[PDB]
RNA sequence: CGCCGGGCAGCUUCCGGGAAACCAAAGUCUUUGGGUUCCGGGGGGAGUAUGGUUGCAAAGCUGAAACUUAAAGGAAUUGACGG
RNA sequence: GAAGCAUUUACUUUGAAAAAAUUAGAGUGUUCAAAGCAGGCCCGAGCCGCCUGGAUACCGCAGCUAGGAAUAAUGGAAUAGGA
RNA sequence: AAUGAGUCCACUUUAAAUCCUUCCGCGAGGAUCCAUUGGAGGGCAAGUCUGGUGCCAGCAGCCGCGGUAAUUCCAGCUCCAA
């Protein structure tokens, strides 16, 4: 049973803030995965991209640990990608799933042209870097599908992006870097500034001051 | 956002920095949002209202958050205009 | 030196990666659920759709009110409407870009014969066509990949010579009846 | 950096072909030394006559005797060494037979642990070697 | 004690970059175009053979191919070893 | 309207001319299709036959033509041998 | 129950034929009227099943497999791809 120790977890558990988008809006750090499976429960799917057997050398031979790459997300605009290393595989997969939940991010979608229905593709061309890997996402028309290698295909399908031309560069056989670069481009969708976002922002109350009376009565400490 | 029929197709509308006018992203944990209290003209007591400024993490890492907040406070009639 | 034509083309394209698990599963679902013979028929249908989509994309890049865009867009939309894969309300190239091969596979003669109640069990609908029991309006067709137009849709029927329309029962029933009446009075 | 001027097409093109001579594949295809050196002369197969049956020791760390034949080609009568692939297929080939010889897979490069052998036997005298191995046909005796 | 210009450098910095070591240039690069010269294309064979050319010579410049090979390398990490 | 352009070019847009076939593409149920260039409609029968097609695009550079004139090059009065 | 693939009378086709097309008569129950090429360690879909061999014979484009319990050779069985 979830007993939260965070102001954000206390507000989430008591149904004071709903719809994770304002947690994103005020850009707060999420430090409990229970928030993420509270809001996005029964829609998150997770899959293991890779288990790699990492090693370090000792005088009594090698010490072999296992690193797990888990990509998570509902298919409607959120992904995270977590990575954890452990002495045994099942622990690594569990920890990678928790870390993937914690690092979840919203995906901006746009139109290739003639903005008719639901948004289906990336809103512009974005590029993520990790190590030597450079992944470039390019807007594609409807019904194109995702034209990619299998790993960014998995990540982009979990993002809810239906149609995307891609391009890569570098040592893409370094699947950790290549997954991280795809995740980087996906997050800089909302990092990007577009003329329809030029309108001046209006500042609403942060959740920490909107429910400060609830937080002083119920969270600390009783 | 704003497909041709007219409705808004966006998860949310992110904040923009009040100094550099850049998007404050969902994983920018160096970016603050600070309210500055107002006082009434006659006795200087807090009257329950405030003005809000958001600074992105890049400005707040340059060291220019101080001067930016001071200029925004000049522009909004906070303290001096002649300081 | 000769009065031949030599003009021909392939009607399909193989996938780039063999042994992709998801692609293999999807086209096996299409084969089993529509009663096809091999992967080549799936590939032929998706090649047809890809060529249509290429034409539609190239027209969409052009300027509106360009005479070529108007002429070829109207012709393409009229063609897709007359074969029934696109509705009359959706008369723009964006809806052309929204099509899927499950829309084209539904318009085959085999699918129509099964869905008209004229034969159960789509595999029985294939062998019924290939044995010359079925006719579009008056023409006997044994081609499971015949693409049925909207106008020639109400006229799918058993042929007048098969032993499901008119008479003349087949050689098996005739043989059994004649050996029965040779064995009896 | 490179020159970007509007009237620099001659410099760009001349530099590109002068630098195209610096990759292995373009030079191999376009110099003619490789075409003259290889015994097939640009052909994909060749016919020859078996001179003797040899066994080549496999490269380390593998250890075996790879059964080959010494073949002298009918045209341009160079002498090559061709592999005889399968478990017993050397016993089909008798001395002074007339074989067909194909490449061995890597476009004039040695393959596997077999040192210096670039060719394999297909169709010892005209019955094919696969049909002989599988029992489909037999030597024309 | 300061200011300006041109120099040889130094410290510091989440400017940004880079595989990293590091670099205020090695930045302003998939958000890729200021001008221009020279030059690389897996490791060897080999800066060898041959022709030419310069030199008194020693040698310099220009410069292959056959053949061979599945790695050779860079930067960091953990150990082991260090007269 | 006869004549000429107060520079001449590049550039750009237009118009003529760039074989057919092939390619793109319109029409047409070869029984479907690859193809082909065909076909379609009434006969209660004089019907001593009617309708319709065999499009269109593209065709680098060089050459020809008519508008624009920003960009880029270029030219006119300095021993005035100037208008 | 249904049908061709064949066998085959006739028409049609054609300069004369043939083939297709049309149509008599025969023509399916292991419907024996018999689907094949490559594979099953990874890349790359599919077995640590069994017998044999024992750094041999062989496989292997490349990493590699084989020295008496071979997921890789030679076979049987069962699977995979077109
Ligand atoms: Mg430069
Ligand atoms: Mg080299
Ligand atoms: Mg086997």
């Amino acid at each position: 049973e979830w007993m939260p120790v965070t102001k954000l977890g206390r507000l989430v558990k008591d149904m004071k803030i709903k719809s994770l988008e304002e947690i994103y809006l005020f850009s707060l750090p999420i430090k409990e995965s229970e928030i993420i499976d509270f809001f996005l429960g029964a829609s998150l799917k997770d899959e293991v991209l890779k288990i790699m057997p990492v090693q370090k050398q000792t005088r009594a031979g090698q010490r072999t640990r296992f690193k797990a790459f888990v990509a998570i997300g509902d298919y409607n605009g959120h992904v995270g990608l977590g990575v954890k290393c452990s002495k045994e595989v099942a622990t690594a997969i569990r920890g990678a799933i928790i870390l993937a939940k914690l690092s979840i991010v919203p995906v901006r979608r746009g139109y290739w042209g003639n903005k008719i229905g639901k948004p289906h593709t990336v809103p512009c061309k974005v590029t993520g870097r990790c190590g030597s890997v450079l992944v470039r996402l390019i807007p594609a028309p409807r019904g194109t599908g995702i034209v990619s290698a299998p790993v960014p295909k998995k990540l982009l399908m979990m993002a809810g992006i239906d149609d995307c031309y891609t391009s890569a560069r570098g040592c893409t056989a370094t699947l950790g870097n290549f997954a991280k670069a795809t995740f980087d481009a996906i997050s800089k969708t909302y990092s990007y500034l577009t003329p329809d976002l030029w309108k001046e922002t209006v500042f609403t109350k942060s959740p920490y001051q909107e429910f400060t009376d609830h937080l002083v009565k119920t969270h600390t400490r009783v | 956002m704003q497909n041709d029929a007219g409705e808004f197709v966006d998860l949310y509308v992110p904040r923009k920095c009040s100094a550099s006018n850049r998007i404050i992203g969902a994983k920018d944990h160096a970016s603050i949002q600070m309210n500055v209290a107002e006082v009434d003209k006659v006795t200087g007591r807090f009257n329950g209202q405030f003005k809000t400024y958001a600074i992105c993490g890049a400005i707040r890492r340059m060291g220019e958050s101080d001067d930016s907040i001071l200029r925004l406070a000049k522009a909004d009639g906070i303290v001096s205009k002649n300081f | 030196p000769v009065a031949r034509s030599w003009v021909c083309r392939k009607t399909y394209v193989t996938p780039r990666r063999p042994f992709e698990k998801s692609r293999l599963d999807q086209e096996l679902k299409l084969i089993g659920e529509y009663g096809l013979r091999n992967k080549r028929e799936v590939w032929r249908v998706k090649f047809t759709l890809a060529k249509i989509r290429k034409a539609a994309r190239e027209l969409l890049t052009l300027d509106e009110k360009d005479p070529r865009r108007l002429f070829e867009g109207n012709a393409l939309l009229r063609r897709l409407v007359r074969i029934g894969v696109l509705d009359e309300g959706k008369m723009k190239l964006d809806y052309i870009l929204g099509l899927k091969i499950e829309d084209f596979l539904e318009r085959r003669l085999q699918t129509q014969v099964f869905k008209l109640g004229l034969a159960k069990s789509i595999h029985h609908a294939r062998v019924l066509i290939r044995q010359r029991h079925i006719r579009v309006r008056k023409q006997v067709v044994n081609i499971p990949s015949f693409i049925v137009r909207l106008d020639s849709q109400k006229h799918i029927d058993f042929s007048l010579r098969s032993p499901y329309g008119g008479g003349r029962p087949g050689r098996v029933k005739r043989k059994n009846a004649k050996k029965g009446q040779g064995g009896a009075g | 950096g490179k020159c970007r001027g509007l009237r620099t097409a001659r410099k760009l093109r001349s530099h590109r072909r002068d630098q195209k001579w610096h990759d292995k594949q373009y030079k191999k295809a376009h110099l003619g030394t490789a075409l003259k050196a290889n015994p097939f002369g640009g052909a994909s197969h060749a016919k020859g006559i078996v001179l003797e049956k040899v066994g080549v020791e496999a490269k380390q760390p593998n250890s075996a005797i790879r059964k080959c034949v010494r073949v002298q080609l009918i045209k341009n009568g160079k002498k090559i060494t061709a592999f005889v692939p399968n478990d017993g297929c050397l016993n089909f080939i008798e001395e002074n037979d007339e074989v067909l010889v194909a490449g061995f897979g890597r476009k004039g490069h040695a393959v596997g642990d077999i040192p210096g052998v670039r060719f394999k036997v297909v169709k010892v005298a005209n019955v094919s070697l696969l049909a002989l191995y599988k029992g489909k046909k037999e030597r024309p005796r």
